[PDB]
C-alpha cells in the first residue's frame, strides 16, 4: 500500500510543480519588470539625493562590467521602507 | 488573535495534564482493587488541583547548593515539554516548521540537562549519581529514538509532521513499520522516565528529585507528565495515523483525542503491571536487543522506497 | 517571531510558577563505562548526523550510490557497535 | 467501579480536543475563511507575497477573473 | 551610469488575479500560450540581461490576458466553481478538487476545446526559435 | 546450522536483525522497480525546464509540449 500509495502522490508531485513550470514565465516578466522599476525608483529618489554631492554621478556600478547584475534585495529596500526590507529579509523565515 | 490560540494548546493542554495525574491515580487504584482519588470534590476531579496548592505553599526548601541551577533547571524541563507542543500537527498545527520533528528530537534532547543540572545542583552524592542515571539513558534511548524517526522519515519525505497527515490517508503507519512503532513505544516509555524504565526515582529513593520539594517539583513533575502526553501524541500522528478529513478538521483531532488517550492510557497500565528493569538491563536492552534491529531496520527503510520505485515525493 | 512569541510565553509560564513557588510560601563518582557511553553516544550522534540529509538524499537522481553510501554507513558504524560488544564494551 | 475512572479522563480529553479544533479555526477566522497557506518553500511565498500586493494587503482576499 | 529603463517602458497590463486563479488554470496556460511564453523565457535565458528581454515580456502578461478573456467567454462559471474550492485548501493540492476539475476541463473540451495536458508533456523542453540573434558574447566577457 | 537454530531461539533478535540487514541488501538488486526510482525522481520536474533555440536541425526535441515527440512518462502513469 505504501509502494502505491507514494506513486500515486509522486505523479502528484509532477502534476503541481509542471504547473508553476506554466506559470513561472509570467512570474519571470512580472519580477524583472518590478525589479527594474525599483532600482529605478531608487534612481530617481538617488538623483535628488545625489545631485548635491559633489561631482558623484548618480549611479555607477562599483563593477566594471557592463553586465546586467541583479540588485541585492539590501540595494533594492535598503532605501526603500524599512518594513519593506524586512519582509523581504526575514519575511519568509516567519513565514505565514 | 494568535495569542488566543496560544492560551489554547497551552492552557487546554495543562488543565489535561493535572487530569492524567487522577487518570492515573485512579486506573492504577482499580486494576490494584481500590476506588482511587473520590473523596475530594466530585470523583476526585478537584484532588490534581488540591495537590498542586498543596505543593506551592510548601517550604521551596532550597534544603548548600549552586543556587541558580535550584531554579533554572526546573524551568528548563516544564519549557522545554510545553514548547514541544508548540509543533504537533493536531489538525493544523500551530506553529508550522518545516523541519519539524528534527525540532521536537532536538528539544526532547534538552530535557536530559535538566536531569544532569539537578542531579549536579543537589549537594548528595547520591543525587550526583542517579541523575547520571538519567541522563546516560536518556542520550542511549535517544540514539535509537532518533533513528526509528529517520526509518519513519523516508517514507513519510520530509522532517515536516504536517506531511503524515497525507502519507496516512490509506493505512496507518503501524502497518508497515510496525517493527519500529514497537521500538518508538518502548523508547517513548524510557525518554518519559515511566514505568518499565524508570530506574531514575528507583531504590536511589523509591533521584534528581531527591532534593526537590514544593515549586521545583511541581514543575518537573508537571513537564514529565505534560511530555507523557506529548510522546504519545507523537506516537499517534506518527504510526496511528487518525482519519483526515479536509472538509471537517476536528473528527482528525477528536480521533487524535481517543487514540492519544488510549496510548496514554498504556503507559498508566504498562508501570501498575510490570516490575522496573535493572539499571544495566534497560542499556542491554537498548544497545544489544534494539539498537542492532533499529540500524538493520533503518536500512530496509532506505532500500523499501528504492526497489519498490515507492521514494517518497518530497514536499 | 510567532515562535518567539510563543517561547517567550513559555519561559514566562515557567519563571512564573517557580517564582511564586519561592515567593508564596511566605565526590568522586566515577565509572569509564560512564564515561564510555557518553562517547559512544556522540559517534553514534554524529553517525545520526551523516544519515540525517538521508530524506533529501532519496530524491537524488542517482539512487544506486546513495544507497550504496547509506548501506556502508550504516554497516561500518554496527561494526563499530560489534567490536565495542566483543570488547568488554558495552558489558558495563 | 471504573466508571468513576471516566470523569477525568473525560476532562482530559474536552482539553486535548480544544487545542486542535481551536487551532484550526483562528487559521480559518484570521485569513479570510481560507486555511492558511503554508509556504514551505519561496515559491510559495511568493505567490503568497503577490496575492498581497494584488489586493488590500492582506493575501486572504483573492481577486479573481473579474479584475 | 546604469541604463535602467524608465517606468513608463515598463508599465504594461498584468493578469493581477490571486495565485490559485492561476493555479486553477495553469495546466490550461502552459498549454494554450507557451510559444510566446518559451521565447520570452528563452530571451530571458541566453540574454541574460531582463532589460534586453523586456518586450517579450509585455508580449507575455497579453498573450495571458487574453487567455483569461477567453475564459472569461467560455465555461467562466465551471472555472470560477473550480478556483474557489481550489483557494480554500492551504496548500492549494489539485487532488482535494477533482469533480470541479472535472467540469471546467471538460467544458473547455466543448466550449473551447483546448485540452488539459496529460501527465507531463509541459515539463518536456521546447524548441522556439527567436529573431533576437544568439547573444554573442553573453556575460559581455572581456 | 544447529546454532543458527537455537540462535533462532536464544538470542532471536540479532537473527532478525542481520537477516533484515542483508534482505535490504538483496532486494534493491533484485527487484521489477528498482530502475524506477532512479527515473521516478529523475522526471518530477522541480526546475524550469529551458527551451533551446530551434536552429531547426532537431527533429528530435518537440517543438510543443503536447507534440508527439520529446520524453513520456506513461511509465510513471500506469506504473
Ligand atoms: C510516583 O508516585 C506518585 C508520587 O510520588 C512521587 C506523587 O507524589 C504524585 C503526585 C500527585 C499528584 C496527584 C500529581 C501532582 C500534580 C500536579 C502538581 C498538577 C499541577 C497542576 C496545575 C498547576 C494546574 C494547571 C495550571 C494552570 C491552569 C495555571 C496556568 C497559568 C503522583 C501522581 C504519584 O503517583
Ligand atoms: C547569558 C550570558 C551567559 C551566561 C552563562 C555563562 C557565564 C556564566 C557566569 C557565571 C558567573 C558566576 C555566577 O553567576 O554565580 C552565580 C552562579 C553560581 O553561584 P550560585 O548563584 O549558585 O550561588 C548561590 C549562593 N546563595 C545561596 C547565597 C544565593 O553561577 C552559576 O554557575 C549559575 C548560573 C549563573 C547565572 C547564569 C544565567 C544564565 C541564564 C540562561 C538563560
Ligand atoms: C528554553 C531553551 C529552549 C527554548 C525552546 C526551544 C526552542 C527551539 C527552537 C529551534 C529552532 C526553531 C526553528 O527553526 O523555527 C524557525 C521558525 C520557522 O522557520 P522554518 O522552519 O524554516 O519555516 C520557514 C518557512 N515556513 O522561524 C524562526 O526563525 C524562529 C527563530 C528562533 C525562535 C526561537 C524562539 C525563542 C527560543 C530561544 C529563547 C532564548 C531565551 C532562553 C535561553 C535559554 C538558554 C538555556
Ligand atoms: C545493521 C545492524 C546489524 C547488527 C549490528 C550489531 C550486531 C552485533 C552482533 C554481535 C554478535 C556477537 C555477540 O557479541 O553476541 C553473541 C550473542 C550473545 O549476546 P549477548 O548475550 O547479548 O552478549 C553480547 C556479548 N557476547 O550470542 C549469539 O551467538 C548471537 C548470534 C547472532 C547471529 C545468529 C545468526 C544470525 C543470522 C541468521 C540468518 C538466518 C537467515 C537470514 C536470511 C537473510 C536473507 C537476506
Amino acid at each position: 500500500r505504501m509502494m502505491r500509495w507514494n506513486q500515486e502522490r509522486r505523479r502528484l508531485l509532477i502534476e503541481d510543480l509542471e504547473a508553476r513550470i506554466a506559470l513561472m514565465p509570467l512570474f519571470q516578466a512580472e519580477k524583472d519588470r518590478r525589479t527594474l522599476q525599483i532600482l529605478r525608483e531608487n534612481l530617481e529618489e538617488e538623483a535628488i539625493i545625489m545631485k548635491d554631492v559633489p561631482n558623484w554621478k548618480v549611479g555607477e556600478s562599483v563593477f566594471h562590467t557592463t553586465r546586467w547584475v541583479p540588485p541585492l534585495i539590501g540595494e533594492m529596500y535598503g532605501l526603500r521602507t524599512k518594513e519593506e526590507m524586512s519582509n523581504a529579509n526575514f519575511g519568509f523565515t516567519w513565514y505565514t | 488573535m494568535f495569542f488566543i490560540n496560544i492560551l489554547t494548546l497551552l492552557v487546554p493542554i495543562l488543565i489535561a495534564m493535572a487530569f492524567l495525574t487522577l487518570v492515573e491515580r485512579k486506573i492504577l487504584g482499580y486494576m490494584q482493587l481500590r476506588k482511587g482519588p473520590n473523596i475530594v470534590g466530585p470523583y476526585g476531579i478537584l484532588q490534581p488541583f488540591a495537590d498542586a496548592m498543596k505543593l506551592f505553599m510548601k517550604e521551596p526548601m532550597r534544603p548548600t547548593t549552586s543556587m541558580s541551577l535550584f531554579i533554572i533547571a526546573p524551568t528548563l524541563s516544564l519549557t522545554l515539554a510545553l514548547s514541544l507542543w508548540v509543533p504537533l500537527p493536531m489538525p493544523h498545527p500551530l506553529i508550522n516548521l518545516n523541519l519539524g520533528i528534527l525540532f521536537i528530537l532536538a528539544t526532547s534532547s534538552l530535557s536530559v540537562y535538566s536531569i544532569l543540572w539537578s542531579g549536579w545542583a543537589s549537594n548528595s552524592k547520591y543525587s550526583l549519581f542517579g541523575a547520571l542515571r538519567a541522563v546516560a539513558q536518556t542520550i542511549s534511548y535517544e540514539v535509537t529514538m532518533a533513528i526509528i524517526l529517520l526509518s519513519v522519515l523516508l517514507m513519510n519525505g520530509s522532517y515536516s509532521l504536517q506531511t503524515l497527515i497525507t502519507t496516512q490517508e490509506h493505512m496507518w503507519l503501524l502497518l508497515p513499520a510496525w517493527p519500529m512503532a514497537m521500538m518508538w513505544f518502548i523508547s517513548t516509555l524510557a525518554e518519559t522516565n515511566r514505568a518499565p524504565f524508570d530506574l531514575t526515582e528507583g531504590e536511589s529513593e523509591l533521584g534528581f528529585n531527591v532534593e526537590y520539594a514544593a515549586g521545583p517539583f511541581a514543575l518537573f513533575f508537571m513537564a514529565e507528565y505534560t511530555n507523557i502526553i506529548l510522546m504519545n501524541a507523537l506516537t499517534t500522528i506518527i504510526f496511528l495515523g487518525p482519519l483526515y478529513y479536509i472538509n471537517l478538521p476536528e473528527l482528525y483531532s477528536t480521533n487524535f483525542m481517543m487514540e492519544a488517550l488510549l496510548l496514554s492510557s498504556t503507559f498508566l497500565w504498562i508501570r501498575a503491571s510490570y516490575p522496573r528493569f535493572r539499571y544495566d538491563q534497560l542499556m542491554h536492552l537498548l544497545w544489544k536487543n534494539f539498537l542492532p534491529l533499529t540500524l538493520a531496520l533503518c536500512m530496509w527503510h532506505i532500500s523499501l522506497p528504492i526497489f519498490t520505485a515507492g521514494v517518497p515525493p518530497y514536499m | 517571531m510567532n515562535l518567539y512569541t510563543v517561547i517567550f510565553i513559555n519561559i514566562l509560564l515557567s519563571l512564573t510558577l517557580i517564582l511564586v513557588a519561592f515567593w508564596l510560601p511566605q565526590r568522586l563518582p566515577f565509572s569509564m563505562k560512564f564515561f564510555l557511553v557518553a562517547i559512544t553516544f556522540l559517534l553514534f550522534d554524529l553517525e545520526i548526523a551523516l544519515l540525517l540529509p538521508l530524506p533529501w538524499a532519496i530524491q537524488t537522481i542517482k539512487t544506486s550510490t546513495m544507497m550504496i553510501m547509506a548501506f556502508i554507513l550504516v554497516t561500518i558504524l554496527s561494526l563499530g557497535l560489534a567490536y565495542e560488544w566483543t570488547q568488554k564494551g558495552l558489558e558495563w | 467501579m471504573w466508571f468513576e475512572i471516566l470523569p477525568g479522563l473525560a476532562i482530559m480529553g474536552v482539553c486535548l480536543v480544544i487545542p486542535g479544533v481551536s487551532t484550526a479555526y483562528i487559521h480559518k477566522f484570521t485569513n479570510g475563511g481560507k486555511e492558511k497557506r503554508v509556504a514551505r518553500v519561496q515559491y510559495q511565498w511568493y505567490l503568497m507575497e503577490r496575492d498581497r500586493r494584488i489586493s488590500g494587503v492582506n493575501r486572504y482576499y483573492v481577486s479573481k477573473g473579474l479584475e | 551610469i546604469v541604463e535602467l529603463p524608465t517606468l513608463e517602458e515598463l508599465k504594461v497590463e498584468e493578469v493581477k488575479v490571486s495565485s490559485a486563479v492561476l493555479k486553477a488554470a495553469a495546466h490550461h496556460y502552459g498549454a494554450q500560450c507557451d510559444k510566446t511564453n518559451k521565447e520570452f523565457m528563452l530571451c530571458r535565458w541566453e540574454e541574460k540581461d531582463p532589460r534586453r528581454c523586456l518586450k517579450e515580456g509585455k508580449l507575455v502578461n497579453g498573450c495571458a490576458l487574453n487567455f483569461f478573456r477567453q475564459i472569461k467567454s467560455h465555461c467562466a462559471e465551471p472555472f470560477t466553481e473550480y478556483w474557489t474550492c481550489l483557494d480554500y485548501s492551504n496548500m492549494q493540492l489539485f487532488r482535494h478538487c477533482r469533480q470541479q476539475q472535472a467540469k471546467f476541463d471538460q467544458c473547455v473540451l466543448d466550449k473551447l476545446g483546448w485540452v488539459r495536458p496529460d501527465l507531463g508533456q509541459l515539463s518536456k523542453v521546447t524548441k522556439v526559435k527567436t529573431d533576437r540573434p544568439l547573444p554573442e558574447n553573453p556575460y559581455h566577457s572581456r | 546450522s544447529a546454532f543458527l537454530k537455537n540462535a533462532w531461539a536464544k538470542e532471536p533478535v540479532l537473527v532478525v536483525s542481520f537477516s533484515v540487514w542483508g534482505l535490504a541488501i538483496i532486494m534493491p538488486m533484485i527487484s521489477p522497480y528498482t530502475k524506477y526510482a532512479s527515473m521516478i525522481n529523475k522526471a518530477t520536474p522541480y526546475n524550469y525546464p529551458v527551451p533551446v533555440r530551434d536552429d531547426g536541425n532537431m527533429p528530435d526535441v518537440p517543438s510543443h509540449p503536447q507534440d508527439p515527440l520529446g520524453p513520456s512518462l506513461d511509465w510513471l502513469k500506469n506504473l
